[PDB]
């Protein structure tokens, strides 16, 4: 059972700033990391998987990076609509586990 | 902790030394 | 179901009509580059695509060392064995062994062994690979796929495909290679380039890892995770699935036998205008034999990344649904990729050209095996037989081998954990080492005689069957469901059995030769390596090469070897 840790519970950025949301896996997942966004009233939506592959339709602002145990999701130009909870999931092994979720506010 | 290209060059150097031996033996005696 | 779109259907139909039209029109000369292209084309088949991509998916890139070993044995062919054939005045290895030892039982045994190797490693392998491509393209079962493949092969051979082959064989294979380059481009684009493959492969596993069967239950991570050494050519000598001592020593025996004794490979090699052209073509073929790492193996790893539930299935019922066998479905690696990464135009063309190369290979092996059975086997049992009787016997033999290969299809499908390349290489490792040892001793030990060669071949056959028959009778077992084979009869890698069988059959050859009468010098001139420069007549074709180009071609063999040695160390 792999533990995904999001060090920062909460991030505040202005509109137009760049934000990096970090995730740390308990072991080396071979970039087998997905990032989900969940806006307040909504269900999670896939942003990234394989730690860098954008899901169909997500903007180029959302860029995933990382390797080994350290992964980041970067929002290059934060819009006022970007406030949400961002979750990292490992798809390296089963069961799938999620990060705690980082709340990006404005 | 060698890079893949370092390992490739090391293998090439060993191969060239081996071929040099196999040519110098003939150059000395068949 | 996947090619059921107008573009793919149109391209497949147009290509098949083109092959039919070329067949209907059809109703020492070569130079270096056609020689190299023909050697590569003769070796490379759709079984190579299926097996190399499947083993790349299942285990990583060490299987690339199976093709990369071929550079040095193609050099052996050009520099050691082609001169032996030219000096002896023979075109095949049975002809050399008939001149070298005399008798008629060595040739008869080699013909029987070649017939068995046709059925096992050539006809059933090609039939299975065509069936796998057809099953991934259309969703048909393996038997319907093989019946359709045999039917289109029948259309192809009744329409003169044998006559058109002499024109289109190498060209067809290199059109397949261009299509494989296109598919490699698409596959590397799917995983994010070359470094995306090595980012992703170790993390690619199926999420379906629990079997409803109580005996299996939860499958261990060892059975469904990628190997920790997937990115390494040289794997552990005892725990590696492809141990490096085996891959380096015992693959040379089996590859040696393939390149230096294969009737088609030697016939393509000996068609060169000169010996310099033969050596330069061998260099070209060796250079070409570095490409299956990137055209088949790495695409198979990419296929594991892209379709882990199908390619890397691990629970037996899921695997049975995916491809038909419970032992694993890595063999669908390359077909699935072709079916799912190629666009609506290139998918049909790639499938059509692969299947037409399949059909040509089948027809060629059918014809060659029928002639082998008729001339070397049947005409011995019936010395004087008419033309009509020989035609009837050849047709009945083709029918028989087709039936036997269809019956052998489940075995090929399940064998070696559902890994086709391992099946081919295991059968070759069980049957080839005696022939390799006897051929080497024939060249380099003049004391070896007909008694020694024949009983070395027979003892090697018995020792190799003592492993081959239990390996197939104990069934197919995977990591999930290990077979009952006692693990001293199957736990040693087949390329270690290649070494043991090679040296045991050689030892038997030497022992029997020493306790029997020797063959006088007068029969051995230009047949043994000690007398290759003997102008004396013998009892029972030009080696000269220009010195200026001889040094050029030799340095190009050294350069090619250095390139291959770099690639061995790069991926070590
Ligand atoms: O059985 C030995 C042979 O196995 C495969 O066909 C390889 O692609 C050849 O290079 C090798 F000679």
């Amino acid at each position: 059972x792999x533990x995904x840790x999001x060090x920062x519970x909460x991030x505040x950025x202005x509109x137009x700033x760049x934000x990096x949301x970090x995730x740390x896996x308990x072991x080396x997942x071979x970039x087998x990391x997905x990032x989900x966004x969940x806006x307040x009233x909504x269900x999670x939506x896939x942003x990234x998987x394989x730690x860098x592959x954008x899901x169909x339709x997500x903007x180029x602002x959302x860029x995933x990076x990382x390797x080994x145990x350290x992964x980041x999701x970067x929002x290059x130009x934060x819009x006022x609509x970007x406030x949400x909870x961002x979750x990292x999931x490992x798809x390296x092994x089963x069961p799938x586990x999620x990060x705690x979720x980082x709340x990006x506010x404005x | 902790n060698l890079q893949p290209w370092m390992q490739g060059l090391i293998a090439v150097a060993v191969f060239l030394v081996l071929v040099a031996i196999a040519f110098a033996v003939n150059h000395f005696w068949c | 179901a996947l090619i059921d779109n107008p573009a793919d259907i149109l391209v497949i139909a147009a290509y098949f009509l083109l092959v039919i039209g070329v067949g209907l029109w059809s109703m020492r000369s070569m130079v270096w580059w056609p020689v190299g292209a023909s050697l590569f084309a003769s070796n490379i088949g759709s079984g190579h695509f299926v097996g190399l991509a499947g083993t790349g998916a299942a285990s990583g890139l060490a299987v690339a060392g199976f093709e990369w070993n071929a550079l040095f044995v193609v050099l052996l062919l050009g520099w050691l064995f082609a001169p032996v054939y030219l000096t002896a005045g023979v075109i095949t290895m049975p002809q050399y062994l008939r001149k070298r030892f005399g008798g008629r039982r060595i040739r008869l045994y080699l013909s029987v062994l070649s017939l068995f190797l046709y059925i096992f490693t050539k006809i059933s392998v090609d039939m299975f690979s065509g069936a796998v491509f057809i099953q991934q393209a259309l969703g048909w079962n393996i038997y319907a796929s093989v019946i359709a493949l045999l039917g289109i092969t029948m259309i192809y051979t009744v329409t003169g495909g044998l006559a058109a082959l002499m024109y289109t064989d190498t060209v067809q294979t290199f059109v397949i290679l261009g299509g494989a380059c296109i598919l490699m481009g698409y596959a590397f684009h799917e995983v994010g380039g070359y470094s995306g493959l090595f980012d992703k492969y170790l993390g690619a596993a199926t999420s379906l890892t629990v079997s409803e069967d109580p005996a299996v239950g939860n499958i261990s991570s060892f059975c469904y995770r990628p190997r920790p050494d997937s990115y390494h050519l040289l794997r552990h000598p005892v725990t590696g699935d492809l141990p490096w001592p085996a891959l380096l020593l015992g693959l040379t025996i089996v590859s040696g036998w393939y390149w230096c004794s294969d009737q088609v490979i030697v016939q393509r090699c000996l068609a060169g205008k000169s010996l310099t052209h033969i050596k330069a073509g061998c260099i070209l073929c060796g250079y070409l034999k570095l490409t299956p790492m990137f055209l088949m193996v790495m695409p198979g790893m990419i296929s594991r990344i892209l379709y882990p539930d199908e390619v890397a299935c691990v629970v037996p019922e899921v695997c049975r649904r995916v491809c038909g066998t419970e032992v694993g479905c890595s063999n669908i690696a390359y077909p699935r990729l072709v079916v799912k990464l190629m666009p609506n135009g290139l998918r049909g063309l790639m499938l059509a050209v692969m299947l037409a190369a399949l059909m040509s290979s089948l027809a060629s092996i059918f014809n060659s095996s029928s002639t082998l059975f008729t001339m070397d086997i049947y005409t011995r049992l019936r010395p004087r037989a008419g033309d009509r009787e020989l035609l009837l016997v050849g047709r009945l033999w083709v029918v028989f081998i087709v039936v036997v290969s269809v019956a052998w299809l489940p075995v090929v499908q399940a064998a070696q954990g559902g890994q086709l390349f391992d099946y081919i290489q295991a059968v070759s490792s069980y049957l080839a080492p005696p022939v390799s040892a006897v051929f080497v001793l024939a060249l380099f030990v003049p004391r070896v005689n007909e008694q020694g060669a024949f009983w070395g071949l027979i003892g090697g056959l018995l020792m190799g069957l003592a492993r081959l028959i239990p390996e197939f009778s104990f069934g197919s077992g995977s990591c999930v469901q290990p077979s009952a084979c006692p693990a001293f009869l199957c736990g040693v890698h087949y390329l270690y059995f290649a070494i043991v069988l090679f040296f045991c059959s050689g030892l038997l050859t030497l022992t029997v030769s020493l306790c029997t009468a020797p063959i006088p010098r007068k029969h051995l001139h230009r047949l043994v390596f000690s007398l290759r420069h003997s102008k004396e007549e013998r009892e029972d074709e030009d080696i000269s090469e220009d010195p200026s180009w001889a040094r050029v071609v030799n340095l190009n063999a050294l350069l090619m070897m250095a390139v291959a040695v770099f690639l061995w160390g790069f991926y070590a």
